């Protein structure tokens, strides 16, 4: 149906969706490299449970 | 005639050209997309969800959680006898106040 | 963090390659979208901040005005949908651009970590409101305008750079966390008096104080709809951001020179609201105001209570939405007469029956009725204040008294009465100013049952 | 629509000096 | 290529191809007096290069297709409009001349431009340089004001100024009572209300002024009518002069290099045509321009840069 | 004048400036200094009108002045100490001597007179070579003796540069002149950090290359040279006046665009010295550049002022030329802040 | 700077006649300069009116510069506080009103009574805490 | 200031030892915002020539982006070579100047008399 | 996410920020300290190689 | 068609586009392959691999 050209004239409904699923990617690559103090703080550093390796993300 | 300039336009009126006219644009048919645009995306997804997802937030500033502890602590104080809540802060026998 | 940038800006490609006519729809379906997306922002820990990266953070107070201005951002364009009709596609989407650029530039000053990174797109936002109140501002004095509202800024605004610069070789790192947690007190040195001036006085100018003003009317009143609200919701607050921020280290400066402020201040908005009650122009008559409800911060922030960091914040954000709507009562008034006299389209409400509604709500949020968050705002602050002082309520509550009497004065003149017998070209009002005008009554009513929302870290 | 500069505006921009004097007149 | 500097480098000279058949010469004369009947012959004879009369379009002849694009679009100006009005306030009489000797001046460049390119003559109507005489006219029955006459100059040095004079310039020298005479026989009813007046204020401003002093830099032969059609006796007086004084037999490939560059640069040539001294009939408010230029924008071709507008046909614009 | 002349005069010009940054010996130094004049002047004389010889000649009375006073300098170095290399000299006289020598071919003191008056006599592409490639010569010889220099002489030399530079800025209607006093103001802003650390004096030299690379040539390409002129610009090509702006806002300095990042850098330098109330003055007085920076914008594109009729055959025809290298120079010189940490490439 | 030196050396409130010299002597040198350069510059076209000139201007200079002298000095001598910026903020503010005197004008006469008051506080806020203008190479 | 280390050759933009460092990654974002002004360049440049701005000489703009990647790649790598190298003699200065650089005695915020100065 | 998630990141850039400041306060001084002393890698500034000099036998002994 | 002349642009210029694509992809293979080349001597100079 016309798909020819509700592709042309809305495509750009895509733009900003993506954008933001990419700005978590970003987002939840970012804070790998921030990892440094993970379960280190005494205050939330606690026994690591037996299958999970990592406490936060 | 100073300057060959062209007189200053009339303001047309978006109705007498279509009466259900709504004044987002002139063509009728994305003129009624807007509306819906505008509403849909107004009032329905941001100010109906987004005040029941802001409402409905998990705890936020831990309002509640010191309530918990207020109770217990307190609780837990006047039960000794000792003063409910020190004057005090951190505790001074370890302070080491010069002279 | 990212999730709010990105799809900012990668809404600009989508302005610009959307098709002729739809440039409007897309825009306000996203900007509505990364409302929502902001919205999710919104929530806040107990007492640290949501810290993301080295290069953005925020906390209980950037991000009320987060949401604020992604909140903003499809209101101008369904404001500016009527003069700009008549115009060229790419000025249209150019129009659009400056716009989000504007936007963009708001997101990112307000999640800033570092005081440099603040700082570098503090004046950036400049450089879009200056385009959009000179190329589509639509007066002959707009030039001049553009020029006071320009320099003011950057007169003030350069000490700061050189102010910032200083700190950062003397105190290592800007980092807002690495300042609060390492702050000193700041001596009595004569030195120091000028650094406190100059990390002050660049907050002051955009945040017109009596004296440093004299932009604001000339910034509002020629500026185009789409530009007036941008500068009078977002753009008077980034000074507001910055005291609250660059405040940990003037302290206990702050507690001595804060006279001649706090004096300026108090004394100007009875100054400023009594220019209220005598103005000619309706544009410049709601620009003034907002110099009272901002001056009314500037005792706020510089007080440094708890309380009055709270109330600071509510009036942060109730005065910026409200100051907006009164701007579209203006602007929604103003092509219909092509004129900006208040006297020359009198008994309005006779003629149009739903903006004397929308004009009255937009009237009683400004005169602080409770429990309109604006009330919460002085209110907070006069208790705050009447601590510091007993006598300042005597000029405290005899600004709530002057904003009684001119902005009933606006609805008298304008709505109320007898409507103007000569003009007939007052057509029944477009929807789309009637759905605007609830985008923003709606959400200000909404805040009011949960100020915990928008009350700040000080909360 | 929207003021735009004339020769008022022009004349003003034109000439030798923007800001001129009886040194500068001739 | 063009002329740019590598081709000047590389060895492309001017004087190599020019000859004895490279002349700037101009047939010229009054009112619809057969001056573009005689050049034509001249052409012919010659063969020289001709270059018809510029008329309000002509510039619009050189862009696109030729078209005469729209008056609004091209000219803000009718002449038969000036016929009507000579005094009509809208300034439709200085637009005429002004946009006028736009279109000879942009006329000249293009004769100038084949002459060098190709070593061939041009022969064109009313040489720029003899512009005047109708603004002259123009001028004495007050048809524009007083203020045209120093803008029209001030436009003439500082372009005309660059632009050297002719060869040889041939006039066909017609009476006024003759020029009363054929204007009849025309037909068009525009041109018979034209004053005798007028005819006669271009006719000594042609005598007094426009022979003489252009005399002394190019050969003048004048010619009545019966000398204007011997299309044999005039051809052969033509090429019978040394054409010694003007600045062209003097220069060399140095000069004729820097020429080609500023005649080959369309927009350089009437750069200074677009003067910034406003005055009422030649100026347009911003609103009008921007208007008009939208307008001009939306037209085909004129889109983009040619070769470079899709609507047309450019096929490969993704590669070019 | 023919091109394969034209090309050797800039080609020696280039190499007489190359000669002065890679020359050991200070006669050398001397050599590129003359040879770069000798080549100058026929570059200015291209024109040859009245005006340009009137240019030409007060350009080549400064430059071959501060050239010969140069000689001294030098000669005065080699009777106190007989070294010719280029180092640290000593002599106060002899450093104060040369300091004022080069300071008069950049044109900062009152030795800037000539800057402007050159700039307006001779065409636009010469004033383009001028006011960029001629100023990397005297700044090469700064760089190097920076060491031996008395901070207060050539402090002062850098904040008249700055201070009357910008101030007679807001009265000069012909665009060629406001070029120059903003050279002349930029010249103080490189200048002032000079003493303190060379690497942002040349970080400042190739941004302030940027913009008058991208000016010059957009004003070349708009064909102007006067206000009203370059405001019927707007008509024949909007886009350009577009750019401009741009460029407009980004040499005034407003972040986030490119020119702010030399000013940000070099108040940051001295701060760390110590000197604070030097950096603060000019920065107050590079609004003084702003304000005729906004003037030419709202003349240009911001405002849309009168146009011709005669504006109709500029449509219809398109430009010939080729701007090299001016799409990459705006961006180049409008948008590069968030590289700054590049600057350590020049170290 | 030997004669800017002379203006160091007496001690702020002390000697008032020395630092009245002192000043006026750095008015009359600072005088001297702008009008040779003013005679340079705009050509005084008889040469008695180029002595008029420099005269005004150096007439001018001067009293600005014994005027700051007097009233720095004795205003920390009547008050006994040297440390005091006021000091040299109405010996600015009566150096700006002698500039008026001269010119004849009051709105120039208080123009420079502000920016020279505030001026004079600040070389003197200077002096005090240790500013320096021209900074010594550091890093 | 490094002007005159020892071992800087003249005129060589990457000195070999500077090969020890890790290069920059090839989608290091420093790098793609150098690639962004390579496009950038390329939209402006069909502006100025009047063309279909962004469907408009594909092989032009595609060149920008080429040559501003690699121009930004190598400066990115000389960039990091200074920053490591000023880093680099840095620490080995402070080992070699123990006594212009006191290690500052550890107390704790106990002991430390900081003055309060109340908001009243 | 859990409150873990900030308070370890938070920490983390606490830990860089500190680091980073440090180093420019360290930067400073060093910059100031070597440039005084000139006993440093950095701030050489030029002279003359020794190696330009002639130690062949000159024409008059006194050299 | 509408201009009566062929514009210098008007046609494909072949010669010069190709070497656009020429000099882009050498341009880029040149720059994988000098990543490649200085990660592992990086690797091997550092230790590592
Ligand atoms: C850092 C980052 C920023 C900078 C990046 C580096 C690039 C900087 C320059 C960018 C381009 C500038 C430019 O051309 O603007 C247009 C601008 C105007 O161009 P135009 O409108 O075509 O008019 C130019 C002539 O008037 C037209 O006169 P013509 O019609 O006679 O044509 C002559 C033209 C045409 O070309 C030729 O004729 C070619 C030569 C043929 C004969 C010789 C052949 C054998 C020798 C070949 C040598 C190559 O040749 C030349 O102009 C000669 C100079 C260029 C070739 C020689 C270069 C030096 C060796 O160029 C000039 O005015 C040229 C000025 C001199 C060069 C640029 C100086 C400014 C920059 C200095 C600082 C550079 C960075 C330092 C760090
Ligand atoms: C930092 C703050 C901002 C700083 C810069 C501000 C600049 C503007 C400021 C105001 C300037 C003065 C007022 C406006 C002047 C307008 C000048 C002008 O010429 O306007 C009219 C003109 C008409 O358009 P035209 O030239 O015909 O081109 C149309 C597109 N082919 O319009 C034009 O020529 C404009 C053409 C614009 C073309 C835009 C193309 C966009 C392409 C986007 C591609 C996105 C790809 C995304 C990919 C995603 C996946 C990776
Ligand atoms: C650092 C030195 C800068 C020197 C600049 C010289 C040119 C600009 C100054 C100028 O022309 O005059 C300024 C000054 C006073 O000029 P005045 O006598 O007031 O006359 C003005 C109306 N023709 O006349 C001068 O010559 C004084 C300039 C230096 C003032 C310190
Ligand atoms: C603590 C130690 C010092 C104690 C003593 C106080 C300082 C010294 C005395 C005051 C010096 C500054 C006050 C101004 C002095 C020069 C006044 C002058 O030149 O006046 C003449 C003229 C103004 O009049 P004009 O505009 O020409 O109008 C009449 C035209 N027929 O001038 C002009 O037209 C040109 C504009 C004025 C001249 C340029 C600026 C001169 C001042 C620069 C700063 C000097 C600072 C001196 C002290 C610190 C350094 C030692
Ligand atoms: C339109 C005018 C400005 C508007 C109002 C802006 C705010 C007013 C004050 C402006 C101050 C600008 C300069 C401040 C920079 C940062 C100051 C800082 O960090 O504090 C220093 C304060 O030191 C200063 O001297 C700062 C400058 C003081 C004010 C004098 C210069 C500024 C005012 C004149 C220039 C600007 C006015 C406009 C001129 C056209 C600390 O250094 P220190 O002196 O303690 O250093 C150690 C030791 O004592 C020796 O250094
Ligand atoms: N202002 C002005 N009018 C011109 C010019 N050239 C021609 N005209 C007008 O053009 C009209 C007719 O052209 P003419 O050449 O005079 O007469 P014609 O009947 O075309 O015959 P020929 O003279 O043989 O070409 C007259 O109204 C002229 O005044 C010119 O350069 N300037």
């Amino acid at each position: 149906m016309n798909v020819l050209q509700i592709v042309r004239d809305h495509w750009v409904h895509i733009l900003v969706p993506v954008g933001f699923v990419f700005g978590c990617y970003l987002d939840r690559r970012s804070d790998e490299k921030l990892t440094a103090f993970r379960n280190k703080s005494l205050l939330f550093k606690r026994e690591l449970r037996p299958n999970e390796e990592v406490t936060w993300k | 005639i100073r300057l060959q300039e062209d007189p200053d336009p009339e303001d047309e009126n978006l109705y007498e050209k279509n009466p259900d006219s709504h004044g987002y644009d002139k063509d009728p048919i994305v003129d009624l997309w807007n509306m819906r645009v505008v509403f849909f995306f107004g009032f329905s997804i941001v100010l109906v969800l987004g005040s029941t997802f802001v409402a409905y937030l998990p705890d936020y500033r831990m309002q509640e959680w010191a309530r918990r502890e207020a109770e217990r602590l307190v609780k837990y104080r006047e039960a000794n006898g000792l003063p409910l809540m020190e004057s005090n802060c951190f505790d001074p026998n370890k302070i080491q106040l010069p002279e | 963090m990212l999730k709010i940038i990105i799809p900012t800006t990668m809404l600009l490609p989508m302005t610009w390659m959307s098709k002729h006519n739809m440039i409007w729809i897309n825009a306000t379906v996203h900007s509505l979208l990364i409302s929502l997306i902001s919205l999710s922002l919104l929530n806040q820990l107990g007492e640290n901040s949501l810290n993301f990266s080295l290069t953005f953070f925020s906390d209980s107070l950037s991000a009320p005005l987060l949401v604020l201005t992604t909140w903003l951002l499809p209101l101008m364009l369904m404001a500016s949908q009527s003069h700009l009709s008549k115009e060229t596609t790419t000025r249209k989407k150019l129009y659009i651009t400056m716009l989000i650029l504007l936007q963009l530039f708001l997101i990112m000053t307000f999640t800033a970590t570092e005081l440099i990174l603040f700082y570098i797109l503090f004046e950036a936002t400049l450089v879009p409101t200056l385009i959009i109140i000179t190329r589509w501002g639509n007066q002959t004095e707009r030039l001049n305008a553009g020029l006071y509202f320009l320099f003011y800024t950057l007169a003030g605004s350069l000490p700061l750079l050189v102010a910032l610069v200083y700190i950062q070789n003397t105190t290592g790192s800007l980092n807002f966390l690495i300042i609060h947690y390492w702050s000193h007190p700041l001596s009595n040195s004569w030195s120091n008096i000028f650094m406190w001036l100059a990390c002050i006085m660049a907050f002051m100018v955009k945040m017109p104080l009596y004296g440093l003003h004299l932009w604001l009317p000339k910034a509002h009143v020629e500026a185009p709809i789409a530009g007036s609200m941008v500068l009078a919701a977002v753009l008077l607050k980034l000074g507001g951001y910055g005291m609250m921020r660059i405040t940990t280290i003037l302290n206990p400066l702050t507690n001595y020179m804060a006279y001649p402020f706090l004096m300026l201040s108090m004394w100007g908005m009875i100054m400023t609201s009594s220019i209220c009650l005598r103005q000619t122009d309706l544009k410049s008559l709601i620009a003034y105001s907002s110099v009272s409800h901002m001056a009314l911060v500037i005792v706020a922030i510089m007080i440094q209570t708890p309380w009055s960091f709270m109330g600071a914040t509510a009036l942060m954000i109730a005065h910026g939405l409200t100051s907006s709507m009164l701007f579209c009562l203006a602007n929604t008034n103003y092509e219909r007469v092509h004129s900006r006299t208040m006297i020359l389209a009198r008994g309005l409400q006779t003629l149009l029956p739903l903006m004397a509604t929308w004009w009255l709500m937009a009237s009683l949020t400004n005169l602080a009725l409770p429990p309109s968050i604006n009330l919460i705002g002085e209110l907070f602050i006069i208790t705050a204040s009447f601590s510091w002082s007993n006598i300042t309520i005597i000029l405290m509550g005899m600004n709530m008294m002057i904003t009684a009497l001119y902005s009933l004065y606006m609805l008298i003149t304008t709505q109320r009465g007898k409507y103007t017998h000569h003009i007939n070209n007052i057509k029944a009002s477009f929807t789309r100013e009637n759905a605007l005008m609830a985008l923003h009554i709606l959400p200000l009513l909404l805040l009011t049952l949960n100020p915990k929302m928008i009350l700040g870290p000080l909360y | 629509r929207q003021w735009q500069p004339d020769v008022e505006w022009a004349e003003q921009f034109g000439g030798a000096v923007m800001y001129p004097t009886k040194e500068t007149a001739h | 290529l063009q002329y740019g500097p590598l081709a000047f480098v590389l060895g492309e000279r001017t004087t190599r191809k020019l000859t004895e058949t490279s002349k700037v010469i101009t047939v010229d004369g009054n009112i619809c007096s057969g001056k573009g009947r005689l050049a034509r012959e001249i052409a012919e004879k010659l063969g020289l290069r001709h270059f018809p009369e510029a008329g309000i379009h002509y510039a619009d002849s050189t862009t696109g297709d030729g078209k005469p694009l729209d008056v609004q679009l091209s000219g803000n100006c009718s002449l038969e409009k000036f016929y009507d009005d000579p005094k009509s306030n809208d300034g439709n009489s200085y637009r005429l001349q002004s946009w006028l000797y736009a279109s000879r001046l942009l006329q000249y460049a293009d004769a100038l431009e084949h002459l060098l390119s190709t070593g061939q003559g041009v022969v064109l109507e009313r040489s720029i340089y003899s512009d005047f005489v109708f603004l002259e006219a123009m001028y004495r029955q007050g048809f524009i004001r007083k203020q045209c006459v120093e803008h029209y100059n001030e436009v003439k040095k500082v372009t005309a100024c660059e632009y050297l004079p002719p060869h040889v310039v041939v006039y066909v020298d017609v009476p006024v009572p003759e020029i009363q005479s054929r204007i009849q026989k025309k037909g068009n009813p525009h041109e018979m209300k034209i004053t005798a007046a007028y005819l006669q204020d271009i006719e000594n401003a042609y005598k007094k002024t426009f022979l003489p002093e252009m005399s002394e830099k190019c050969e003048v032969l004048q010619y009545s009518a019966r000398e204007a059609e011997d299309a044999e006796k005039v051809v052969e007086d033509i090429e019978y002069l040394k054409c010694d004084k003007g600045p062209w037999p003097d220069q060399d490939d140095r000069t004729f290099h820097r020429l080609r560059m500023l005649v080959q640069n369309k927009l350089e040539v009437l750069n200074y045509t677009t003067i910034p001294v406003y005055l009422p009939e030649i100026t347009i408010g911003a609103h009008q321009s921007d208007r008009v230029f939208q307008k001009f924008t939306e037209l085909p071709g004129r889109k983009y840069s040619p070769g470079y507008n899709e609507d047309v046909g450019d096929k490969w614009i993704w590669l070019k | 004048m023919n091109p394969i002349i034209y090309t050797t005069l800039i080609m020696t010009v280039m190499s007489g400036t190359m000669l002065v940054m890679i020359s050991s010996h200070w006669l050398l130094i001397w050599i590129g200094f003359e040879m770069n004049l000798l080549a100058m002047i026929p570059v200015l004389m291209k024109n040859f009108n009245p005006r340009a010889t009137e240019a030409a000649t007060k350009y080549f009375l400064t430059q071959a002045t501060a050239s010969m006073m140069l000689m001294m300098a030098i000669i005065i170095n080699l009777l106190y100490s007989g070294q010719w290399t280029i180092t640290k000299m000593f002599n106060p006289v002899a450093m104060t001597m040369m300091t004022m020598a080069l300071a008069m071919k950049l044109g900062l003191s009152p030795f800037h007179f000539w800057v402007p008056e050159v700039t307006q006599g001779i065409s636009l592409q010469a004033g383009l070579l001028l006011l960029t490639w001629q100023k990397l010569a005297p700044l090469s010889v700064l760089c190097q003796i920076s060491q031996s220099i008395n901070p207060n002489l050539m402090l002062t030399m850098a904040m008249l540069s700055i201070l009357i530079g910008g101030w007679g800025g807001l009265n000069q209607t012909q665009l060629r002149k406001i070029m120059a006093y903003s050279s002349i103001a930029h010249m103080g802003w490189m200048t002032a950090v000079l003493p303190y650390n060379t690497t942002m004096t040349i970080l400042n030299l190739l941004i302030y290359i940027t913009m008058t690379l991208a000016m010059f040539m957009l004003l070349i390409h708009s064909s102007a040279t006067t206000t009203l002129s370059l405001s019927h610009t707007w008509n024949k090509m909007p886009v350009i006046t577009s750019l401009m702006m741009v460029t407009l806002l980004s040499m005034g300095g407003l972040p986030p665009l490119s020119g702010f990042m030399p000013k940000w850098m070099i108040i940051q330098e001295m701060t760390k010295n110590e000197s604070i109330i030097m950096p603060t003055l000019m920065a107050m007085t590079a609004l003084l550049n702003l304000y005729f920076y906004m003037r030419l914008a709202y003349s240009s594109s911001l405002t849309m002022f009168p146009s011709t009729n005669n504006m109709k055959m500029k449509w219809q025809f398109e430009h010939t030329k080729q701007m090299k290298l001016l799409p990459t120079m705006i961006v180049l010189s409008t948008l590069v802040l968030p590289m700054t940490p590049a600057l350590s490439s020049l170290n | 700077k030997t004669l800017l030196h002379k203006y160091s050396d007496i001690p702020e409130g002390t000697e008032c006649h020395r630092k009245a010299y002192a000043s006026t002597s750095i008015g009359g040198a600072t005088g001297l300069i702008v009008s040779a350069y003013s005679i340079a510059l705009k050509p005084p076209a008889s040469f008695l009116e180029g002595v008029a000139r420099t005269g005004r201007y150096t007439f001018t200079s001067a009293a600005i510069g014994a005027i700051f002298g007097l009233t720095s000095c004795i205003s920390a001598q009547v008050r006994e506080k040297p440390d005091d910026p006021l000091n040299y903020f109405i010996g600015g503010c009566a150096g700006g009103l002698t500039l008026g005197a001269r010119t004849r004008s009051y709105g120039i006469g208080a123009a420079a009574c502000a920016y020279m008051g505030l001026t004079a506080a600040l070389v003197k806020m200077g002096q005090l805490e240790g500013w320096q203008v021209f900074a010594e190479p550091k890093v | 200031m490094m002007s005159g280390r020892p071992g800087r050759v003249p005129l060589q933009f990457l000195p070999n030892e500077a090969r020890s460092l890790p290069p920059p990654k090839l989608t290091d974002p420093r790098l793609v915002y150098m690639g962004f002004l390579g496009y950038c360049s390329g939209l402006i440049d069909n502006a100025i020539r009047r063309r279909p701005v962004v469907s408009a000489g594909l092989h032009r703009q595609l060149l920008y982006v080429t040559s501003f990647v690699f121009f930004g790649y190598y400066l990115l790598k000389r960039q990091d070579y200074m920053y490591a190298l000023r880093d680099h003699d840095m620490f080995a200065y402070v080992k070699s100047h123990p006594e212009d650089f006191p290690e500052k005695d550890k107390k704790t915020y106990g002991e430390i008399l900081e003055e309060f100065h109340p908001v009243r | 996410d859990g409150p873990e998630k900030n308070y370890e990141k938070t920490m983390a850039i606490l830990q860089i920020e500190a680091e980073k400041a440090e180093l420019r306060l360290k930067e400073l001084e060093v910059r100031r300290l070597m440039r005084a002393r000139g006993d440093g890698p950095w701030y050489q500034y030029p002279t003359i190689d020794k190696a330009l000099i002639d130690h062949s036998p000159k024409t008059t002994p006194d050299n | 068609k509408f201009y009566i002349r062929e514009p210098p642009h008007g046609s494909p210029d072949w010669l010069k586009v190709g070497l656009t694509l020429g000099t882009s992809v050498f341009l880029w293979i040149y720059l994988i392959k000098q990543h490649k080349e200085d990660v592992l001597e990086y690797k091997r100079r550092n230790g590592l691999e």
